[PDB]
């Protein structure tokens, strides 16, 4: 684990919430006003840093996974969830988020609406 | 492109050995892992004198040939005829040279320190090979499906395998083990059909007997009463013609024949059957975690692709698990394969390019530096 | 030198499994130092490996062999097989005839040619053709034979070669008139051991269907007069009409060198 990936240095630094969409083998940060946005045919990778009393973070890693997207891209979202997992040192605990049946806390983050649409970056293969 | 278009990814299974490069659909080779070795002298009619032939060619002439197993169930026994199938599978299978392609591997879920070691010891100084990798069987099932929790069932030609994962990390501790698989149920139907009446002289009848039950077989639940439908005279009969213009007809052996992974009685054995290796494969984890393994329970290998397998596994297994508890077997169409297809997808991503151990981490540390 | 090219119908395993039916196949290669079996109907060369068992189990270098992939555009294809003893003699050099294959394939089951070393008779190297022509071009298939002849001057610069096997070529298949047209047997370059009179058929029909042509001058002056004909194993053994038919419905057609 020596991973040097431009957008794990930037991750789990301070409170907030980030996002990533898998484009075709590698993790691209969308547009900070697009949050709550997802295409069905893509797959996504959240991390919500929430803040503790004792100074410390807490991390909870959530990958939203498209209905008609690819194996490639629902792959790929189980795959870096488990190496940011690891680059956090095994500190958080993450969520299998399905379209359609989200969980209770991933619904929670977005304040201005879960909203879903039609389309997605192509397959890898 | 020198790493994106150039990686190889390799299943290395006990009956075949599926083969391809990073970022494919399917593999672009799968042939029997075979090693024919010539028990008299003489060539072929063009060609000239031959020490050994591998894959098909050792299966297509297996009559003259004495055929070697290299993966004695999933794990690799004779390392010098292992050596000659991936030499197979570099140069005529794929056309490819090893030293300027990285090379991805997997191994069985138990696989020991040193046979780790072994391989990567041969990879390097026996083929040259600028980097490589050697990833789990089990796990790469279960990132095929698209997640980084629950059980597989990997079950291929040589052996079963009950991989409880967490996190993507897998649980060496609660791994269940089973020496039945592809091979068995084979040679089991053989047995049973021939007790029929019918009779499996040649190598025409011997060979055939492997593709009847892929096609035909099914795995019927409630086999208690699966006789009584059976024992009705129903159409649930099926002919298959041989290759010459004798047909068969298959009755309740169509279906006694997966039930042995059920019934591990049938041939004798005095072991669990894989609903029972499945609740004790997750009684041998966290109470804490027993959730997710019951709701993502993923199938994978080729004996698991018989017919009616996951509405078999959730009637027992919800039997005899907790009546509150959720349950949900996965099997994806494409099982065959999830061992090889979730490794096309890790070789192929761009933070895996540091995760290859390549030849200056093998220079300096040896063979000890990929152990983990 | 003993030589024999002997057409075995449907040589496949369940041929050879019989314990009966064995015992006097590999006796009657036994006999002879050179063996060219046809029809050869396996698919996975178990009784082709068998039959290596039986032959070797004393002497694993008793016999050696010679064998192709299955040939046939008919879609039900056979193989040539070479028995040869390695210290009586020694194979050099062997191919697959190429015809073609398009439409234009003249043969239904390209010719195995061997090149050998014969060190103990009058010709040290020669080839060995060896072809089991299907009845309806009986006549087409031995007649491009000049061509695979004329090809292996073109390559091995071999005038000495020996065309011998299964040619079907009498009868109906063959008649008076069809030997016109068919270049080997018009020109001189040629020698047809076995004669038209011969009967090569296990049954009771008079066929010369197994032939032995020899081209060359020192290879035709290798061969003992007097010698290259059938084996009426029927006759030999003491075989009943069954018993001989339940080998194989053709004789063998042998010829001894020197
Ligand atoms: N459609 C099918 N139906 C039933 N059985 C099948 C099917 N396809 C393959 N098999 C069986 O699965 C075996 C091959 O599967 P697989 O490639 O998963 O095993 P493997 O990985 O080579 O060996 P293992 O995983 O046990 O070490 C064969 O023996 C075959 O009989
Ligand atoms: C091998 O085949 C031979 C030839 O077919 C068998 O001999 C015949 O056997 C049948 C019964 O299977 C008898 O009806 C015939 O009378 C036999 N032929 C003659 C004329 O002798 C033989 O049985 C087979 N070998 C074995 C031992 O099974
Ligand atoms: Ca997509
Ligand atoms: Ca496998």
């Amino acid at each position: 684990m020596v991973v040097e990936h431009p957008e794990f240095l930037k991750a789990g630094k301070e409170p907030g919430l980030q996002i990533w969409r898998v484009e075709k083998f590698d993790l691209v940060p969308v547009p900070t006003n697009l949050y709550g946005d997802f295409f069905t045919g893509d797959a996504y990778v959240i991390l919500k840093t929430v803040q503790l009393r004792n100074g410390n973070l807490q991390y909870d890693l959530h990958y939203w996974l498209g209905n008609e997207c690819s194996q490639d891209e629902s792959g790929a979202a189980a795959i870096f969830t488990v190496q940011l997992d690891d680059y956090l040192n095994g500190r958080a605990v993450q969520h299998r988020e399905v379209q359609g049946f989200e969980s209770a806390t991933f619904l929670g983050y977005f304040k201005s609406g879960l909203k879903y649409k039609k389309g997605g970056v192509a397959s890898g293969f | 492109d020198e790493d994106e278009t150039t990686a190889l990814v390799c299943d290395n299974g006990s009956g075949l050995v599926k083969a391809g490069f990073a970022g494919d659909d399917a593999p672009r080779a799968v042939f029997p892992s075979i090693v024919g070795r010539p028990r008299h002298q003489g060539v072929m009619v063009g060609m000239g004198q031959k020490d050994s032939y591998v894959g098909d060619e050792a299966q297509s002439k297996r009559g003259i040939l004495t055929l070697k197993y290299p993966i004695e169930h999933g794990i690799i026994t004779n390392w010098d005829d292992m050596e000659k199938i991936w030499h197979h599978t570099f140069y005529n299978e794929l056309r490819v040279a090893p030293e300027e392609h990285p090379t991805l591997l997997t191994e069985a879920p138990l696989n020991p320190k040193a046979n780790r070691e072994k391989m990567t010891q041969i990879m390097f100084e026996t083929f040259n090979v600028p980097a490589m990798y050697v990833a789990i069987q089990a796990v790469l099932s279960l990132y095929a499906s698209g997640r980084t929790t629950g059980i597989v069932l990997d079950s291929g030609d040589g052996v079963t395998h009950n991989v409880p994962i967490y996190e993507g990390y897998a649980l060496p501790h609660a791994i269940m083990r089973l020496d039945l698989a592809g091979r068995d149920l084979t040679d089991y139907l053989m047995k049973i059909l021939t007790e029929r009446g019918y009779s499996f002289v040649t190598t025409a009848e011997r060979e055939i007997v492997r593709d009847i039950k892929e096609k035909l077989c099914y795995v019927a639940l409630d086999f208690e009463n699966e006789m009584a439908t059976a024992a009705s005279s129903s159409s649930l009969e099926k002919s298959y013609e041989l290759p010459d213009g004798q047909v068969i007809t298959i009755g309740n052996e169509r279906f006694r024949c997966p039930e042995t992974l059920f019934q591990p009685s049938f041939i004798g054995m005095e072991s669990a059957g894989i609903h029972e290796t499945t609740y004790n494969s997750i009684m041998k984890c966290d109470i804490d975690i027993r959730k997710d393994l019951y709701a993502n329970n993923v199938m994978s290998g080729g004996t698991t692709m018989y017919p009616g397998i996951a509405d078999r596994m959730q009637k027992e297994i919800t039997a005899l698990a907790p009546s509150t508890m959720k349950i949900k077997i996965i099997a994806p169409p494409e099982r065959k394969y999830s061992v090889w297809i979730g490794g096309s997808i890790l070789a192929s991503l761009s933070t895996f390019q540091q995760m290859w151990i390549t030849k200056q981490e093998y220079d300096e540390a040896g063979p000890s530096i990929v152990h983990r | 030198l003993k030589i024999a090219a002997f057409n075995i119908r449907t040589f496949g395993e369940t041929k050879m499994s019989n314990a009966t039916l064995a015992s006097y196949i590999v006796r009657i290669v036994r006999r002879y130092d050179i063996v060219l079996i046809q029809e050869v109907r396996d698919s996975h060369l178990v009784a082709v490996g068998k039959l290596l068992d039986y032959l070797n189990q004393d002497d694993p270098n008793t016999y050696h062999y010679v064998v192709s992939e299955p040939l046939g555009r008919n879609s039900y294809k056979e193989r040539y097989l070479f028995l040869f003893r390695p210290n009586k003699v020694s194979v050099l050099d062997t191919y697959q005839y190429d015809d073609g294959c398009c439409g234009n394939d003249s043969f239904s089951r390209e010719p195995a040619v061997v090149k050998f070393s014969s060190h103990s008779t009058k010709v040290k190297e020669f080839a060995i053709v060896a072809l089991h022509s299907a009845p309806s071009d009986a006549v087409a298939e031995i007649n491009s034979l000049y061509d695979v002849y004329l090809d292996v001057q073109q390559k091995w610069h071999l005038n000495d070669v020996m065309l011998m096997g299964d040619f079907n070529a009498d009868c109906s298949y063959v008649t008076s008139s069809q030997w016109s047209s068919i270049r080997l047997r018009t020109s001189s370059t040629f020698q047809w051991l076995i004669p038209d009179s011969a009967d090569t058929t296990a049954t009771s029909t008079n066929c010369a269907y197994d032939r032995i042509v020899v081209a060359g001058s020192l290879l035709q002056s290798s061969v003992v007069p007097g010698s290259a004909a059938p084996f009426d194993f029927q006759a030999a053994y003491g075989l009943s009409n069954e018993m001989a038919l339940a080998i194989s419905d053709h004789y063998p057609v042998e010829v001894t060198l020197t």
